RNA sequence: GGACGGCUCAGUAACACGUCGGUAACCUACCCUCGGGAGGGGGAUAACCCCGGGAAACUGGGGCUAAUCCCCCAUAGGCCUGAGGUACUGGAAGGUCCUCAGGCCGAAAGGGGCUCUGCCCGCCCGAGGAUGGGCCGGCGGCCGAUUAGGUAGUUGGUGGGGUAACGGCCCACCAAGCCGAAGAUCGGUACGGGCCAUGAGAGUGGGAGCCCGGAGAUGGACACUGAGACACGGGUCCAGGCCCUAC
RNA sequence: GCCGCUAUUAUUGGGCCUAAAGCGUCCGUAGCCGGGCCCGUAAGUCCCUGGCGAAAUCCCACGGCUCAACCGUGGGGCUUGCU
RNA sequence: GGUCGGGUCGAGUCUGGGCUCCGUGAGGGGGGAGAAGUCGUAACAAGGUAGCCGUAGGGGAACCUACGGCUCGAUCACCUCC
């Protein structure tokens, strides 16, 4: 989805007729589907408003996992339990609220790999 | 539409410039700089209109590029440079110094002064960051920044004033915002008015705090704390009007 | 317990969403008013009504003008239809919601 | 939606009132006016004075006192009222007083012109000075302080006392009502 | 009785009723619905140009006896035929067919007909870029 | 640098405009202040030279060369997450700062000129400001009931994605909300205002010209580059029309 | 063509037996109007004060172009106001 | 950069269904003026059948008839209020 402006409907239900064309600054971008890769972690770089930078991850491998202030790079295996979508656990797609099977076990993501380009996760105690 | 403004029409200009709004179409658009547009005027207007050392902008630009006008001890060669409240405009070749201060009408004027006071600039502190190195950055109303340490971080507070020796930038005479402090207003209705502080009210949310001030003739008036500029402890000590 | 900028009593229980000013990370800024709740159907969403009088220069008279606002209602403050709530402005929470309930004076009875 | 410079004279509500016509015909012959426009201009001057005076009667202080003082000192300066005057006296004033403060009329007086029509020609051809300044506008309202400084121009043949028309004008030294 | 809403908090209904009966005002209605603009062949103009189709004459109402001269005129901006009265004494002879003619309003009370001419709303003013008054008084002979 | 200025008022009954406020939910080249840094390598290619092609528009191949051009490496720095400390400001901390962890992204021109051992104009990073914008909200300003029900991502929520940034902006899954006779929806007309005309005033009317804002650049749709454009004197396609042509 | 004329849109400030005009009559929902005293609140309302409502435009004085128009200095007002 | 595809914002192009809009325009309807005309004489005086409302039917046409109402009806004969 491209245009992230206003909606064409009032809360009343009435129609809006756009008084202006769509500006470059109110667009979006095709989403990152941070899937699990076999290897060669894949990422792209986005030039953004202001000349700023976003790192968009497309294939993640490692998933820095955290417990109580201690981290380690622990080699993602797969995805389980995405509350955002079930098609995501099928396609093995990572997001912020996802659960990932890993070395050292299950971990709940805390990062936005489409934005920050890294997968950071938290060990679930069981 | 598609971007920023590089022009200014002389009618759409600030209300505090002494500009002769209908004589021409255009005015100098000030550069971004120390102060704001609401508390500044460009050096071209100072050199050409106020002091009258030039009838023309070409002459004024020649002067400024020769380097005959200082603003707080520094040569300023740009004609769009903002000159703001409590700023010292010096001409050594003529031995003159002026303090840019506001009028009671609300407009900016040049108050003549001498060298001693001309090496002084009072700065309202206006904010206080904690910066890397665990150092304290005072963020001052001329958009300036001064670094101090966690030892006197408490001697330095936001609405206070700092006298500054400007071609070197050495703090002298911190003046705190307290009761009895001599104050000079800078904006509002009670603009070029001065006196001693009496009271401060807080007003819960983002509503600005307000100060009650007592003039020399005993009258008693309110304004905003942000518009209350401290110039002294009991006497203005900076030769205001 | 935190002390959001307008002095009024916080709730008793402390468990909420992040869109609560006291127990979450939501902030409030700008304007605040008291109003009456007229709907409490939506989850964490009420409708608050003001009633100001508008002067007509010509006819030298006044007319009522109702204004709804569509505030957020955290479960700690489960304001119901009738209650005189205090509401404050914040960031957008939804298409229509840019306000949040902070405090109540309950009303079991109305007129 | 901009300024649009407006006339400084008001025309009458009806163009063909016999009373107004007679009155204005008399005034125009007495004061030697080219235009009803000119007359109405001075009438409008008066009207504005009167309206200000009215408002300031029915006004309150700290402003509308300033304007009272300003009105009275303006009219003093113009020579329409004495210094001990009041808004009541404003309302007593007349268009004839205004027209008497015209330059054409003061030059018909000050024994300078012998006729208001010749006064007009003197002014327009450049033979009258007011405070050293040539004025060519006969409708110029003279200030009570400039009145005693009215004189022929230095670069005027009428300033030579040997001039024939100067000799006639001073053969008839007259003034008073004009 | 005492009129409608006189209360301090009745401005709404008061405004409403005044609007309701402004619509009984016919001037307001014409202005606001733009009826003249919809039914005007001159399309909201003070003048218009037309081609003379024919020269005719019209009988004065009842008491007056005369044949007022006129012309049927085809207007260019819309192609519409209107009849226009030719003031003057030999104006209809100074005017010829296929001639371009300028078309004013005749005056008349509601932008309408004038005097003993029952149903004529328009005047001729210029004929082939020459004023009919001058043609009639002899001066400024006609081009074509 | 060309995104300003300049032009026009089609569209738009809308947070477009006015005004009060907010952004602790965001971007900002030029400018100011402060604090720091400028290390080590490498490369290409115009101009020029040889030859051209093509009706033009335009354009090819080979040779040669530089840079404040381009690339790389490291160091600084930036972003995310987790833990805890509570030094800062604020009305209030998902903020700043301190310590530690795991990571990803990752600068720079010590260039040029002089009276050259110093000065001037400059490069990069960070903190703030300023400037200019984005977005949110309260209030406010036409007609029609011979337009009465409207809305289906529609109202909200949970979780996300995306965005500079909040947001049903978009998505998946949950619910049934939202607007409305104080007139919704639909239709009509209309750039908004400051202002202007008129009138004793109350009021009625207008909102081309100057300023402020907005929108648009044959109609429609989409992108590149850049701090900033979906770009009046830049790009691409469709529709429609026109011009040159060696068709 | 707009305002005025027009108290022919009427809040100020119009009329409805016979001139245009009282629903055929009643009942009642919203709305509007609402008896008297006491207490409270202080939402409207009033006062005072802080911050805003750009400049130009409007009024006034004073100055400069011969006066004026125009321009500048200053005072006031204007913006429906909002806070 | 091409060529294959797979996704997207997507104008447009063909078409079928509705809904209005516009330019026209046969043929029927009434309306308004005017001209003198044609048939009558409905109405105003008790207008020569008093007039008018409502409903219904009928009639070249104004109109007529019926049922209920009104006086915005004249006259003379009663009682009453004045
Ligand atoms: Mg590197
Ligand atoms: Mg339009
Ligand atoms: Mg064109
Ligand atoms: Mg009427
Ligand atoms: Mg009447
Ligand atoms: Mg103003
Ligand atoms: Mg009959
Ligand atoms: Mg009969
Ligand atoms: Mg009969
Ligand atoms: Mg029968």
């Amino acid at each position: 989805a491209i245009w992230q402006g206003r909606s064409l409907k009032k809360p009343s239900g009435g129609r809006i007729i756009l008084a202006r064309k769509k500006r470059k600054r109110e667009l979006g971008r095709e989403p990152a589907f941070t899937r699990v890769g076999e290897e060669k972690e894949k990422k792209k770089i986005i030039r953004t408003y202001g000349g700023n930078r976003k790192v968009r991850l497309i294939e993640a491998i490692y998933a820095n996992v955290f417990e109580n202030g201690k981290g380690r790079k622990v080699k993602v295996l797969g995805v389980v339990e995405n509350p955002a979508n079930r098609q995501y656990v099928r396609r093995d797609i990572i997001t912020k609220g996802a659960i990932i099977e890993t070395e050292a076990g299950r971990a709940i993501v805390t990062s936005r790999p489409g934005q920050d380009g890294v997968v950071n996760a938290v060990l679930i105690k069981e | 539409r598609k971007g920023a403004k590089r022009h200014l029409k002389r009618l759409a200009a600030p209300d505090q410039w002494y500009i002769s709004r209908k004589r021409y179409k255009w005015a100098v658009r000030p550069r971004p700089g120390p102060h704001s547009m609401k508390t500044s005027i460009p050096l071209l207007y100072i050199v050409r209109d106020y002091l009258g050392y030039a009838k023309t902008a070409r002459e004024a630009r020649k002067i400024l590029n020769e380097g005959r006008i200082l603003v707080d001890g520094r040569v300023r060669r740009d004609y769009k440079f903002p000159v703001g409240i409590m700023d010292v405009v010096s001409i050594p070749e003529t031995g003159e110094h002026y303090r840019v201060l506001p009028n009671r009408i609300g407009k900016l004027v040049l108050h003549p002064i001498s060298e001693k006071e001309a090496n002084i600039k009072p700065l309202r502190i206006s904010n206080k960051r904690m910066v890397k190195g665990a150092k304290v950055q005072l963020n001052l109303h001329d958009g300036s920044n001064h670094l101090v340490t966690v030892d006197d971080k408490d001697n330095y507070r936001t609405a206070y004033t700092v006298l500054m020796k400007v071609p070197d930038r050495e703090v002298i005479e911190i003046l705190p915002f307290d009761v009895g402090a001599y104050v000079f207003v800078t904006r509002g209705k009670n603009v070029a008015r001065k006196g001693k502080i009496v009271e401060v009210r807080r007003f819960p949310m983002g509503w600005p705090d307000v100060v009650t001030i007592e003039d020399e003739n005993g009258e008693l008036f309110d304004t905003l704390k942000e518009y209350a500029f401290v110039v002294g402890k009991e006497k203005p000590e900076i030769s205001l009007p | 317990m935190r002390e959001i900028g307008l002095k009024v009593q916080p709730p008793a229980e402390k468990c909420d969403d992040p869109h609560c000013p006291w127990h979450g990370h939501l902030r409030i800024h700008g304007r605040y008013f008291e109003g009456i709740v007229v709907s409490d159907k939506g989850k964490k969403t009420v409708v608050v009504e003001r009633r100001h009088y508008h002067y007509l220069k010509k006819y030298e008279r006044y007319e009522l003008r109702r204004s709804k606002v569509h505030a957020h209602n955290p479960e700690c403050i489960d304001a119901k239809v009738g209650d005189r709530v205090l509401v404050a402005e914040t960031r957008p929470i939804s298409k229509t919601k840019s306000w949040v309930v902070v405090a109540v004076t309950k009303r079991a009875g109305e007129r | 939606d901009p300024k649009r410079q407006r006339k400084k004279y008001e025309t009458p509500s009806h163009p063909w009132i016999k009373e107004r016509l007679d009155r204005e015909r008399v005034i125009m012959r007495k004061y030697a006016l080219k235009n009803k426009k000119e007359l109405w201009r001075h009438e409008t001057q008066l009207k504005e004075f009167r309206r200000r005076a009215r408002r300031l009667l029915a006004a309150r202080g700290k402003q509308a006192e300033v304007e009272r003082v300003q009105l009275l000192q303006r009219l003093n300066r113009l020579g329409l009222l004495p210094a001990d005057a009041v808004l009541d006296d404003v309302l007593s004033l007349t268009v004839e007083d205004v027209l008497d403060r015209r330059l054409q009329t003061i030059v018909y007086k000050k024994g300078l012109a012998r006729t208001p029509r010749q006064a007009r020609q003197l002014i327009v051809h450049g033979h009258i000075e007011v405070n050293g300044q040539i004025i060519r506008s006969p409708g110029y309202l003279v200030l009570k302080a400039e009145e005693d400084t009215i004189t022929y121009s230095k670069t005027s043949p009428f300033a030579r006392e040997s001039h024939p028309e100067r000799m006639v004008i001073e053969q008839a030294k007259q003034g008073g009502e004009a | 009785g005492k009129k409608a809403p006189y209360g301090e908090f009745a401005g709404r209904k008061l405004k409403l009723k005044r609007k309701k009966f402004r619509w009984s005002d016919i001037r307001y209605k014409r202005r606001v619905l733009r009826l003249k603009e919809k039914s005007d062949p001159l399309e909201g103009a003070p003048q218009a140009k037309g081609i003379v189709l024919e020269k005719i004459a019209v009988e004065a109402k009842q008491p007056n006896s005369a044949m007022r001269k006129a012309v049927r005129v085809q207007l260019i901006k819309n192609g519409k035929v209107v009849t226009a009265f030719t003031p003057g004494d030999g104006a209809i002879n100074h005017i010829d067919e296929h001639d371009e003619v300028i078309i004013e309003g005749i005056g008349g009370p509601k932008g309408g007909s004038m005097g003993d001419i029952p149903g004529i709303r328009y005047k001729v003013v210029k004929v082939n870029r020459v004023s009919l008054k001058e043609l009639v008084k002899g001066r400024k002979e006609k081009p074509r």
